[PDB]
């Protein structure tokens, strides 16, 4: 069973010409293969590119074509779009089943930076009926998808108890991300001052609760 | 007009089968050949098989005698089906069609079908409301939440009003809080509106069969 190899992932700027390559482990990539080309979009969402005979589906823009370059398969991207950021994966023919390869990431840099949006939310009072507490910090409309989130009850900092998720994207090309911070009743009760500080690029906005 | 429709999230044993129905629209199953593919939490994609449009088949090696697809053109559905699932076999599962030249390009993809193979015991989501801790100003934006604590496995769906609101909705990523998943959802929505109006948060999780709605009410 062959091996299908792409870059693993490939950075640019609006407006460049960039090429990905898909090789092949048993020899090299031929027209026999009839090479296709996929994208994935956020949200496991997949869109065909380029077809056996290098066609595109109708609907795909031209600047997307596929070819063979010596002896591997190949797509270019003349003139890379804020919206081409996705996986690409290309697949191989080999006489009685396809082979897809790893796939290769393309960010795209550029964008406009956008501050996050934060919203700090208290426990249910169904939530203290179980003697648990959990305070939800939401991040939405930020880019670049870089955020740290750090949590203070009173002023004082705590690293036990938080959870907080990866950035991903939204439907408007955004980054949100959550944090969670998980403690008793009794110390909800307890205490008076709860923050949820979420630094992006250098600046640090900040949401309290005050019981 | 093209969609590939597949059937729910399945929980599945290790040694056990995977059954998986993909019924299509926009297209008939005389014209076009459909795929299935993979894809790991861990991993790219993997092609697992096809039934072309004359009813033929082909399969990676490795699965050959322990996957089979079959389809009904009259119903317009493809049928997956894989035997003895292991660990590895953790993944998004996808159906996709490919038609013949000048059509030859997987263009149009089912939305995957989330399948876990375990061994591990069936998790509910405790479902509560999230209200601000302080009223709101006089004419204003309200932010209302709702919490989806502890569950196993992925996924859930949340939604606001029975879907009647979207627009102001924020439905984020999970976090594994020891071997259980947790997540939130939020709609912003104006203060004229609720507590004036009922605002409901409606949750779902096929695994455990639990289909919860909860009111958010004011403090
Ligand atoms: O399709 C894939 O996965 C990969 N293909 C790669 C090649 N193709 C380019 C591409 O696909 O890029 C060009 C040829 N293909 C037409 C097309 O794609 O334009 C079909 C030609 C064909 C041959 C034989 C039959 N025989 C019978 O009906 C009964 S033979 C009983 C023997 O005892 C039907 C059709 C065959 N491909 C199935 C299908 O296309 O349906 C399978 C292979
Ligand atoms: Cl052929
Ligand atoms: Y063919």
């Amino acid at each position: 069973q062959a091996v299908v190899t792409q870059e693993s992932a490939l950075t640019t700027s609006p407006g460049e010409t960039v090429t990905l390559t898909c090789r092949s482990s048993t020899g090299a990539v031929t027209t026999s293969n009839y090479a296709n080309w996929v994208q994935e979009k956020p949200d496991h969402l997949f869109t065909g590119l380029i077809g056996g005979n290098n066609n595109r589906p109708p609907g795909v823009p031209a600047r997307f074509s596929g070819s063979l370059i010596g002896d591997k398969a190949a797509l270019t991207i003349a003139g890379t779009q804020t919206e081409d950021e996705a996986i690409y994966f290309c697949a191989l023919w080999y006489s009685n089943h396809w082979v897809f390869g790893g796939g290769t990431r393309l960010t795209v840099l550029g964008q406009p930076k956008s501050s996050p949006s934060v919203t700090l939310f208290p426990p249910s009072s169904e939530e203290l009926e179980t003697n648990k507490a959990t305070l939800v910090c939401t991040i939405t409309d930020f880019y670049p998808g870089v955020v740290t989130v750090d949590w203070k009850v009173d002023g004082t900092p705590v690293t036990q108890g938080m959870e907080t998720t990866q950035p991903s994207k939204q439907s408007n090309n955004k980054y949100m991300a959550s944090s969670y911070l998980t403690l008793t009743a009794r110390a909800w009760e307890r205490h008076s001052s709860y923050s949820c500080q979420v630094t992006h690029e250098g600046h640090t906005v900040e949401k309290s609760l005050s019981p | 007009q093209v969609k590939l429709q597949e059937s729910g999230p399945g929980l599945v044993q290790p040694s056990q089968s995977l059954s998986i129905t993909c019924t299509v629209s926009g297209f008939s199953l005389t014209d076009y050949g459909v795929h299935w593919v993979r894809q790991s939490p861990g991993k790219g994609l993997e092609w697992l098989g096809v039934i072309w449009s004359g009813g033929g088949t082909a399969y990676t090696a490795a699965f050959i005698s322990r996957l089979n697809i079959y389809k009904d053109n009259s119903k317009n559905q493809v049928f997956f089906e894989m035997n003895s699932l292991q660990a590895n076999d953790t993944a998004m599962y996808y159906c996709a069609r490919r038609g013949s030249y000048p059509y030859n390009y997987f263009d149009v993809w089912g939305q995957g079908t989330t399948v876990t193979v375990s061994s591990a015991k069936t998790t509910p989501p405790s479902v509560y409301p999230l209200a601000p801790g302080s009223a709101a100003q006089t004419n204003s934006m309200v932010t209302l939440g709702c919490l989806v604590k502890g569950y196993f496995p992925e996924p859930v769906t949340v939604t606001w009003n029975s879907g009647s609101l979207s627009s102001g909705v924020h439905t984020f990523p999970a976090v594994l809080q020891s071997d259980l998943y947790t997540l939130s959802s939020s709609v912003t929505v104006p203060s004229s509106t609720w507590p004036s109006e009922t605002v409901t948060c409606n949750v779902a999780h096929p695994a455990s069969s639990t289909k919860v709605d909860k009111k958010i009410v004011p403090r």
